[PDB]
């Protein structure tokens, strides 16, 4: 009209509408899931491979949106990734129920000034409250079941069926490296994947596990220096075609004889400059294998860019693609190469530990390549839940036990102080009533009975609804002997960065326009 | 071709109270922040005026115009761009009013002049003066800050602006904001600013962990090639010989070595002990092979250089370029008291202090990597316009809408001349003064003629400057709390506005030609 | 069905300043005539405000219910019914101007209330008395002719006016407007008007010519059948047999000159000389032969007489109205001093006067034979109620828009309370009372806003009534010229406006339902 162009339908009147409306059908296509059930949703992009899935991360990082109020979330989603292990359908729930009940109170008539300030009244009591629920704690990071209860607590929230044996596995690699205590490092764990068996024959090997089969000899001494290159044996000699069938074969021999003579003078040179072993990128050849059978140099023949990459950030040395023989600068610190048989497949372990930086990698296996994602998201899951750099977790009941307890504090609290204060504080105490009933519907039963039972048993906080059909409509269950725990820097890293997106949403609300060419 | 009506005073006041009721939104510490995306999604937040005056897309050519002749108007004082489309359109609307009654526009320009000049006769009268100190700077700063920025880190950049403030100024003739660098970087939390008085350098060494703890230091900027690349050259023209490009290749590299011995032997002249360190700034690069003997005796030498710091360096301190390491006097050499090294990120960065002169000073600030940043220094630039503008004059009037009143109730009851032709235009020009403190009272969230005649009651049974309060409604003294503002900016103000609304009803038609 | 909005109290605005805009040219002695002409082609020249309301097609309810009520309170004081609708538009309109900024009707009620009771005691606090002589009641006549009739013949009216006001008016009691009869002729002249002090009898003799000195005349009033017709009756059903019907009628002649013997002998005992007439009056006809051997004796006798015309010569002399021609009591004859024969037209009218108790007089008047007379009749009732109007009182307050300047200046000045609630209601109802003096300004033929300043500045420097000239255009004293008014009528006016205004603002939604 005198602004926009007919494109946005922005005004003095948009506010209490679409910028809640936004944000509830981008939270829509996301209650389903939250919990141990079996919703799994299929994704299709680019790859073609039609692949379902179970968790949020990857759903959100293929769905494209065009509003700023769901962009608005995303960033917060990244910063809780980026910051602690778990915890992003938290923040969005949290975000939805705070705008589904402030739009009641900006429908009945009150400023957003006032909203604002309750909101981080509340936000202060939480947090000020929070530390007052802690229960059990770590003792020593040493043992194996202590972790592994813990492994095994965090890995029933994706899987259902398996979650014992993967638990431990993740224990044993976690356990023969390094513990929280002093330096723990995350990027020195890797996990291939092999075609074959099924996941009930999987083991744990320390030291770096690669695929590659080996044409040569075993060397088995410290002085095969690595030698890192792109596509060494591509092609340095082209040649064409004169005639329709065949040339002289003077002309022939003559090319296959320089030819030999060149490659054998590029490996002595190779070999006598400091480097018994090569690492190839390219095809074979019946001279190429001769060559390397004769003059006792290991060669490969499996070749990916991943492979390459892991061992020049490892190492670091450089591939240098050239056709004349260059000089030895790729030295590394490497020196101890062994060849093992696993599978009936030849297998590179690398030893060069001091007790210090150590690195694992874990066998995994499984039928298909739509399998092993869920295996490799649960293991990553759990190694970063494992981080929590501090020797005691205190550990608090999770599962909807504390939201109650800290939503009628919250309650009792907010009815003391008088003003125009206390809708706010009531909104922000009934908005944590959002898990339980999100865990309820997701089952088979309603939510309305589960809530009134958990409020009428006893306000001792360590009552949780179960998963089985004998837990659904008592919902009287103690999770304290169970094993049923959440991480308390997580939760207050969710709150606070829920808090915060409802407080930018809410303060940036007027009228959005656009920018001149 | 052929139209004589006055349909095109009617649009005028159209596009006018659209252009008023477009932002009307924006005035006050309580209002509503704006966002703009269109560009590739980039979405930038903003609230001031300019700015959003400057990066719009108007359909209409009259509001783009007025737009344009209020923005060109900004780059005299500091922030007057804002709270001035209202009183313009008031008295629009009031002239439209009085046109559609029966009226002549130069009567309504003349009372216009009269109530002008009557207000600035007031303004001139009422002004009063204080001494300058450290209070009112920080109340300045921190009610700029709360204009600006949210109130919550509002109190850690007041004081790290009055700390800069107080170091750059203390001579008589006018400062100058050509000498406070502001750099930004990229942490992971929000609230971090840093006030150095010193230098900051982004580069450092490729080859570190050798020494920090250099006291008295020497500074030498040059310009030579020491180490540009090992690659051959000539002439910038490629040729088909290689003994003579290999043989060039030869003679830069002997005479690398010479100015490295050259330099090896000036700092062992002028030296001779760890103590006495030295430092050299290059914008090429460095050998490590070279770099280790010169660390070896005692001197530092950097390499990938800015311009605008050798530039900043030379006129800190005052050093010749020079495009030779011969032995020369010392007296280019510049002195250096601290050095420190501080590792963060992907590169280190250095500050050196306690330099001769010190004026220069760093306000370094931190983000949680994302757009507000620039919202912060434009910010924080605004505070330090209005702390120099609040330091320039001697005499600062109160605020919080305390003269808009009192200067209506002087036009209003103290007439200056008895004519009714000449009042017809003052009570309009007095009726459209009291639109901010409406304007603040409905945006505060309260009403809008309640408040209105209790500041009025107040007003006629004391007889002091009534502010507004913003917290329960109630009239208080503005005078006590610490609410002050400017001098110039309000006479600017009432001069643009003035000119503004006198060149708008001589409008006679609008025709429809001109090609180019 | 259902509707919840504000358009109803938009659309009430809009017609009010609708009908606000379609009646507003006729005020002032200056006003221009309209014409109205639908039935037959009639054509009809009115200028009064009632006439003009209750003969019109309005198209709007809401028009239409409010000149209902305008209309429903003229019967109180004379003439009142105009210059009312231009206050109430002008408050609506700052009604609603109120309403669209932002406030209560309730506050605009109460503040208009006490707007009212403030003017009412400032109307009762400037009241002054005069004597009642010849002059006011000249000066009131004249000016009530002047803003009815053009400025020709507003002589000879007010005189008789006058004239039979003083004769008609000489006891305590209040006088009442039903012994004057306004009647009317068919002339070829346009000025020509009479004060007749005695009765007025339309029909006369069918053989004139006989005498018309009668001084002393006795007159007596009956109802008896002395010659309806010579056709033969019965009992009002036909029969078929001639011999009854001709006896009835030989009976009928023979109770006529039985009849006619008697009144001769009665004639002859009450008198028996030429000095004392005697008139008789009868509504049948009158036969020839018996007509000459009445007068061949000295009594006159009238045929084919109306019923108000017995009816007044019953009330104003007092005789007894029997169905008998005995010898009775001479006490129901009623004595004439004058009598005389006008003959004009083709009839000729008969003139009683100098008879018992002068409580008759009559204002004939003569037109061209058109439909101005009818106008002239309404303009001389119009005056007639203003004189009325005059006497009953002993107070005249002057006017030529003098009092609602001061009326705005004490509500405005002098406010009976400090209250910004109040005043937002006082002011609009100050500024809704100059809607007359600026009207007659643009209907004379000059300026607006330049006499009201003028009149406004000489005011506040003398102090007195200062009028509006309708010649020259210069404020003058409206209290030494002639100008004069009413009392009540401005209370009537005041109330019937306040009346309006309140029970407007005070209408939520207008559903269509209803079946009757
Ligand atoms: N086996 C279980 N028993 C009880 N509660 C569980 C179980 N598994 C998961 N939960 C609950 O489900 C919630 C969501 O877990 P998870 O999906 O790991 O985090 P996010 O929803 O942030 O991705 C957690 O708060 C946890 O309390
Ligand atoms: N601390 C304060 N308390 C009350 N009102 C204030 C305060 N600071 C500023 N204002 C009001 O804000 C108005 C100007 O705000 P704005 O248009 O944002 O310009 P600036 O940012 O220069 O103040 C002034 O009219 C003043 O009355
Ligand atoms: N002689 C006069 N000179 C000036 N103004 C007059 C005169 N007579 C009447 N008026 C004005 O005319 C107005 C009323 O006229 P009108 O509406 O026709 O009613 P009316 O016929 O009762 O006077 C009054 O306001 C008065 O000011």
């Amino acid at each position: 009209m005198l602004k926009e162009g007919a494109k946005h339908f922005s005004g003095l009147e948009e506010a209490v509408y679409r910028n809640i409306q936004a944000c509830k059908e981008l939270a829509q296509t996301t209650r389903t899931a939250y919990g141990p059930n079996g919703m799994n949703k299929m994704v299709i992009n680019h790859l073609e491979k039609l692949f379902v899935t179970n968790d949020a991360a990857t759903i959100l990082r293929e769905l494209e949106v065009q509003h700023p109020a769901a962009k608005m979330i995303v960033m917060a989603s990244h910063m809780q990734e980026q910051e602690v292990g778990d915890g992003t359908n938290f923040v969005l729930v949290f975000a939805g129920a705070l705008l589904e009940l402030a739009e009641e109170l900006l429908r009945i008539g009150l400023s957003v000034s006032e909203v604002i300030e309750g909101y981080e009244i509340a936000c202060r009591k939480a947090h000020e409250i929070l530390p007052n629920l802690v229960c059990c704690s770590a003792k020593n990071l040493r043992d194996i079941d202590e972790v592994s209860s813990l492994l095994r607590t965090s890995i029933m929230s994706k899987q259902y069926g398996n979650e014992v044996f993967l638990a431990k596995l993740i224990a044993q690699a976690c356990v023969s490296i390094f513990p929280d205590s002093g330096h723990f490092n995350v990027d020195n764990i890797r996990v291939c994947k092999i075609l074959g068996s099924g996941i009930s024959s999987s083991s744990v090997l320390h030291g770096m596990v690669f695929k590659k089969e080996t044409e040569g000899d075993v060397t088995s001494v410290k002085d095969a220096k690595i030698a890192v290159y792109s596509c060494p044996f591509d092609g340095m000699i082209t040649e064409t075609k004169g005639t329709v069938l065949i040339k002289t074969a003077e002309e022939l021999m003559n090319f296959s004889k320089g030819e030999e003579n060149l490659m054998d003078a590029q490996v002595k040179a190779i070999a006598d400059t400091g480097a018994n072993v090569v690492v190839t990128g390219g095809k074979v050849a019946d001279m190429a294998l001769h060559y390397a059978n004769k003059y006792n140099i290991m060669l490969v023949r499996l070749n990916s860019k991943w492979d390459l990459r892991r061992l020049c950030k490892t190492v670091g040395a450089t591939a240098l693609p050239r056709l004349t023989p260059p000089v030895l600068e790729e030295m590394g610190h490497c020196d101890s190469v062994y060849l093992s048989e696993v599978g009936d497949t030849q297998v590179v372990v690398f030893k060069h530990e001091k007790e210090d930086g150590a690195i694992s990698t874990i066998v995994l296996r499984g039928s298909t390549d739509n399998l092993m994602d869920d295996i490799e998201r649960a293991v990553d899951d759990g190694v970063n839940t494992f981080k929590v750099l501090t020797r005691d977790k205190r550990l608090v009941p999770g599962g909807g036990a504390t939201e109650i307890e800290l939503a009628k504090q919250i309650t009792s609290y907010g009815e003391t102080c008088p003003g125009l204060e206390q809708y706010a504080i009531k909104k922000f105490a009934e908005a944590f009533e959002a898990i339980p009933r999100a865990l309820a519907e997701n089952s088979g039963v309603k939510a309305n009975e589960v809530i009134s039972k958990l409020y009428a048993v006893h306000q001792e906080g360590n009552k949780n609804v179960g998963l089985d059909i004998e837990a659904e409509v008592p919902a009287v269950k103690d999770m304290l002997e169970a094993g049923i725990l959440d991480t308390y820097l997580g939760k207050y890293w969710a709150i606070k960065l829920a808090t915060n997106a409802a407080v930018t949403v809410l303060r940036v609300d007027q009228i959005i326009m656009a920018k001149p060419a | 071709e052929v139209a004589r009506a006055q349909a095109a005073l009617a649009v005028n006041i159209s596009a006018a109270r659209g252009l008023q009721d477009v932002l009307r939104t924006n005035l006050g510490p309580k209002g509503t922040m704006k966002m703009l995306v269109s560009g590739a999604g980039d979405i930038k937040l903003t609230k001031d005026g300019n700015v959003l005056l400057h990066e719009m897309q108007i359909q209409h050519p009259t509001a783009s115009l007025i737009a344009k002749v209020a923005t060109a108007q900004d780059d005299i004082t500091g922030d007057g761009t804002t709270s001035n489309v209202l009183i313009i359109g008031e008295l629009l609307k009031q002239a439209d009013l009085y046109i559609s009654e029966g009226l002549h526009p130069r009567i309504i320009t003349e009372g216009f002049e009269a109530a002008k000049e009557k207000a600035l006769q007031f303004l001139e009268e009422v002004k009063v003066s204080r001494e300058m100190d450290r209070e009112t700077l920080i109340d300045v700063a921190r009610t700029s800050l709360r204009t600006k920025v949210h109130a919550e880190l509002a109190d850690v950049l007041t004081e790290a602006v009055v700390d800069s403030i107080l170091a750059i100024k203390k001579q008589d003739e006018p400062i100058d904001l050509f000498m406070i660098e502001i750099m930004e970087m990229k942490h992971k939390s929000e609230t971090d600013t840093s006030l150095i008085r010193g230098l900051v350098l982004d580069h450092g060494a490729r080859h570190p962990d050798m020494k920090k703890r250099v006291e008295d230091a020497y500074i030498l900027t040059c310009n030579v090639s020491l180490e540009y690349e090992k690659t051959e050259v000539n002439s910038g023209f490629f040729y088909k010989s290689a003994e003579e490009r290999e043989k060039l290749v030869k003679a830069e590299r002997k005479f690398i070595e010479d100015r490295v011995k050259k330099i090896i032997e000036l700092k062992r002249k002028v030296c001779g002990d760890s103590d006495k360190g030295f430092v050299v700034i290059n914008q090429k690069g460095i050998d490590p092979f070279s770099l280790d003997a010169l660390s070896k005796e005692g001197i530092v030498a950097l390499r990938r250089a800015k311009r605008r710091n050798m530039e900043r360096l030379t006129l800190a301190c005052g050093g010749v370029a020079l495009n030779s390491f011969d032995d020369l006097s010392p007296d280019c050499l510049g002195h250096a008291g601290l050095v420190y090294e501080y590792t963060l990120g992907e590169e280190k960065f250095t500050f050196i202090e306690k330099c001769n002169n010190p004026r220069s000073v760093t306000l370094l600030i931190k983000g949680p990597n994302k757009h507000t940043l620039t919202q912060i220094k434009d910010a924080v630039r605004d505070g330090l316009r209005a702390v120099k503008n609040a330091i320039d004059d001697g005499c600062v009037v109160p605020g919080a809408g305390a003269v808009e009143v009192a200067m209506a109730e002087a036009l209003i009851k103290h007439k200056p001349s008895v004519k009714g032709r000449a009042q017809l235009g003052v009570q309009a020009f007095a009726d459209a003064l009291l639109i901010i403190p409406k304007v603040l009272a409905q945006n505060s969230g309260f009403d809008l003629q309640e408040t209105l005649v209790k500041i009025q009651a107040e007003h006629s049974e004391s007889g002091q400057l009534v502010g507004v309060d913003l917290n329960t409604g109630e009239p208080m003294v503005a005078a006590e709390v610490g609410v002050w503002d400017n001098y110039c900016v309000k006479k600017q103000l009432l001069h643009s506005c003035t000119v503004i609304a006198t060149n708008i009803l001589l409008v006679d038609e609008i025709m429809r030609a001109g090609m180019s």
